[PDB]
RNA sequence: AGCUUUACUGCAGGCUGUCGCUGAGGACUCUCACUCCGGGAGGAGGACACCGAUAGCCGGGC
RNA sequence: GACUCGUACGGUCACUGAAUCCUGCCCAGUGCAGGUAUCUGAACACCUCGUACAAGAGGACGAAGGACCUGUCAACGGCGG
RNA sequence: GAAACAUCUCAGUAUCGGGAGGAACAGAAAACGCAACGUGAUGUCGUUAGUAACCGCGAGUGAACGCGAUACAGCCCAAAC
């Protein structure tokens, strides 16, 4: 039979119909008035946490980040540039805002280290995301067959060097045939072009 | 070419701003809970730095040590009162509804409770004319007719100081001191008398804008200068 | 007044001086900063790549 | 200067004379769906577009006869080499 | 190279329409988001404005 | 964020340059500003055609702006054969 | 550089911000498409090839599948119950 998450999964498909709409028209009232990334004790989304690694066990943090919408906030150009690069509207980061939105987690949590992220909305001006972190250092973790990989140390940082979930599909390397000659194995090694 | 002087200003760097470390108080109105029930006694009157015009010291019942923007003719001694019974003599400051029509205020509030923000210079006034349960009409020094919330609270009186604008400076020293005790930066060099890289009217052999001075309203800063977005000039017509 | 010999007069003012941090006289005690390690203004060592030859 | 609507001449066609019709040729419409469509759309961006900056160039003083022949028996028509003609009117 | 402008080409910025935020009953009412005032209660405004996106006009300010 | 512990007797942007006697005529061009029946005026949505869809072609509506009208020279300037 | 120059080129180079390791990164197909009764995770080397593709179709720019090699290794969750 359908397990109790699928009709979590199933409400989030349409963010903006049935119950859910007027719960986000509620709860982004609240959330507009937190700050940049507040700890949650509970995952908005339950299907999609556990999906993604979630587990209610010590050592397995939860946090929601707020991010603005839009391009890049970009200075113009202070000395010559030639037509091509002297724009600053149309100018967009190549770093996507759920991506941005793991990294001020991370910070925030300088012991932690992200395992993976989702949406949970936007508004007008901004959009949320609830990163799920995880305690390298706690054995409740390095006992977990299933969790204990992001012990090591190799492991450390991973959200700034693009590991991530959202940092390995930000970075063109979803396909493993055409379209990915510049993206695999790496950006840098393939000069930047990707 | 480089920034022009107006450019300059927005940094805010020492030069633009105001001595504030040298302003005594900013004059805004009491808050009372209600009833009116606060009466206060002139005890001193000063020179406040920030507007070459007089304030008033008041001590109020609750204990209260406060500068007030003062109206012409309050004295050492005399008591004034501040809410919804407040008498409707000069100096006391109650809700526009409460001010008889045909009146003459000052340091009238925008918003409820904000404290005042209109007619607050020198011998200025705003004249309270019509009242009603919706808006309190008040005819604002430049000779507006500002529609109110009656809850708006206001003084009675003009404010004091009146007839400083009427002697002149004389000397250019004068004017410089009263510049001293502004955010202001002064004397002023004209464009015209400036190179093409500093203002949109420097440059050329003799002194003459080289465009017409009225600027679109549109203009960029750095390029509105001279007569902004004018619906006409000149005297004439 | 000329801006050379006669304006050299006046300079009896201390500000860059032996560094806690690197042992250079650097530390310009004014700002609090040293202008060769970065010591005051970062935890991390004040370093560029431009320091050196570009292949070096 | 003048010109038949109609007479007898050479069809590349039937390959024997017959008599055509002479039009001016109409501009056919755009579809803004050929290659260099798509190139002008893809390539233009931030800054100047290179080529597609580029404006419209002048006119000759002449220009040259820009016309059809319709066979009037087969009905295909055949294109020819123009001739400088300030103006060109057809008769009847 | 600095400077100018009705040189060429672009880039900021301003104005304006549109989409999102955004809701209830070619002109209108409302309150619940959102904005502002208020110490607070509450008041003003209100699906506009701000902000994000895009479109047209102006644009030697660069 | 400066102006601003400021509020039109303010402060911003410009021109002229103490006093005295004065400061004529011109709004066609350029600039600014207001108005505007009509004309023109982009994108979204909408309508027609096209495509089992899409590209695309056209229409309807039409904001600022422009045309047009008006105001304005102590606005750029002009005051001749 | 294009014998000027705007797209293009220099070049995702120089330089800047953040971060890991002894190596990094990649990695067990929603692949390939010598179209097949075929191959079978991923780097890398040789080649495919200055080929296909891009480009004021100018100057210039520029892969991949495959093949020969090196080394080889395949698994764990979410959910159902
Ligand atoms: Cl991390
Ligand atoms: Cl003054
Ligand atoms: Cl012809
Ligand atoms: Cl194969
Ligand atoms: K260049
Ligand atoms: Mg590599
Ligand atoms: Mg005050
Ligand atoms: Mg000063
Ligand atoms: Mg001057
Ligand atoms: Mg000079
Ligand atoms: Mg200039
Ligand atoms: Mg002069
Ligand atoms: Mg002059
Ligand atoms: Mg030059
Ligand atoms: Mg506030
Ligand atoms: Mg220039
Ligand atoms: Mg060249
Ligand atoms: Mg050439
Ligand atoms: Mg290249
Ligand atoms: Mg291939
Ligand atoms: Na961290
Ligand atoms: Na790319
Ligand atoms: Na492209
Ligand atoms: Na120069
Ligand atoms: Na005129
Ligand atoms: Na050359
Ligand atoms: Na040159
Ligand atoms: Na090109
Ligand atoms: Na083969
Ligand atoms: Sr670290
Ligand atoms: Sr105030
Ligand atoms: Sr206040
Ligand atoms: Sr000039
Ligand atoms: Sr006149
Ligand atoms: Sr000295
Ligand atoms: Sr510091
Ligand atoms: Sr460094
Ligand atoms: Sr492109
Ligand atoms: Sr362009
Ligand atoms: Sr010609
Ligand atoms: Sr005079
Ligand atoms: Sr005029
Ligand atoms: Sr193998």
């Amino acid at each position: 039979a359908r397990s109790a998450y699928s009709y979590i999964r199933d409400a989030w498909e349409n963010p903006g119909d049935g119950q859910l709409a007027e719960l986000q028209w509620q709860r982004q009232q609240e959330w507009r008035n937190e700050g940049a990334v507040e700890r949650i004790e509970r995952p908005t989304r339950l299907d999609k946490a556990r999906s993604q690694g979630y587990k209610a066990k010590q050592g397995v943090i939860v946090a929601r980040v707020s991010v603005r919408k839009g391009s890049a906030r970009k200075r113009r150009h202070k000395a010559g540039r030639r037509s091509k690069r002297q724009g600053v509207t149309r100018i967009t980061r190549r770093k996507d805002i759920q991506r941005v939105a793991e990294e001020r987690a991370s910070r925030t949590f300088p012991n932690l280290r992200v395992l993976n992220s989702y949406s949970v909305g936007q508004d007008g001006r901004q959009k949320w995301h609830e990163v799920i972190l995880i305690d390298p250092n706690h054995p409740a973790i390095q006992n977990d067959d299933d969790l204990s990989w992001i012990c090591a140390d190799d492991q450390a940082d991973r959200v700034f060097r693009g590991l991530t979930g959202a940092g390995r599909r930000n970075r063109g390397l979803s396909g493993k045939g055409k379209g990915s000659e510049k993206t695999r194995p790496s950006l840098r090694s393939n000069g930047g072009k990707g | 070419g480089r920034r022009i002087q107006g450019q300059r200003r927005g940094r805010g760097t020492s030069t633009f701003r105001a001595p504030s470390h040298r302003y005594k108080a900013d004059l805004e109105h009491r808050k009372v809970e209600d009833g009116d029930v606060i009466a206060g006694t002139v005890v001193d009157i000063e020179h406040d730095p920030a507007r070459s015009a007089p304030v008033a010291a008041v001590e109020f019942e609750d204990g209260d040590r406060r500068l007030i923007l003062a109206p012409e003719g309050v004295g050492v001694g005399d008591e004034l009162q501040v809410g919804v019974s407040a008498e409707i003599a000069p100096g006391n400051t109650l809700p526009l509804a409460e001010i008889p029509e045909g009146v003459p205020v000052c340091n009238v509030e925008s918003s409820p409770g904000d404290g005042g923000k209109f007619a607050r210079a020198s011998g200025v006034n705003a004249q309270l004319l019509t009242h009603d349960r919706n808006v309190a009409v008040v005819k604002l020094p430049s000779g507006e007719m500002k529609r109110l919330d009656p809850q708006c609270r206001a003084t009675i009186g003009v404010v004091a100081g009146g007839g400083r604008t009427d002697k002149p400076f004389v000397k250019a020293g004068n004017k410089h001191h009263k510049m001293k005790a502004r955010g202001t930066k002064w004397p002023n060099v004209r464009g015209v008398a400036m190179n093409a890289v500093d203002h949109p009217f420097g440059g050329g052999g003799r002194q003459h804008p080289g465009k017409p001075k009225s600027i679109s309203r549109n203009a960029p800063p750095g390029r509105k200068v001279g007569d902004i977005a004018s619906k006409r000039t000149g005297r004439g017509g | 007044t000329g801006a050379g010999t006669p304006s050299q007069g006046k300079k009896n003012t201390t500000t860059h001086t032996k560094c806690r941090r690197c042992g250079e006289k650097s530390y310009h005690t004014k700002k609090k900063v040293c202008s060769s390690c970065g010591f005051g203004k970062s935890a991390k060592r004040r370093d560029y790549e431009w320091q050196s030859k570009a292949g070096e | 200067m003048q010109m038949p609507r109609r007479f007898n001449t050479y069809c590349p066609h039937c390959n024997e004379h017959q008599e055509h019709e002479v039009e001016k040729v109409r501009s056919g419409r755009q579809t803004g769906m050929k290659w260099i469509d798509r190139q002008r759309e893809r390539n233009s961006g931030i800054g100047n577009d290179g080529k597609f900056s580029k404006v419209p160039g002048g006119d000759k003083p002449t220009k040259k006869t820009d016309l059809k022949y319709r066979c009037g028996e087969c009905g295909k028509a055949h294109l020819r080499e123009g001739w400088r003609a300030g103006r060109l009117e057809f008769q009847e």
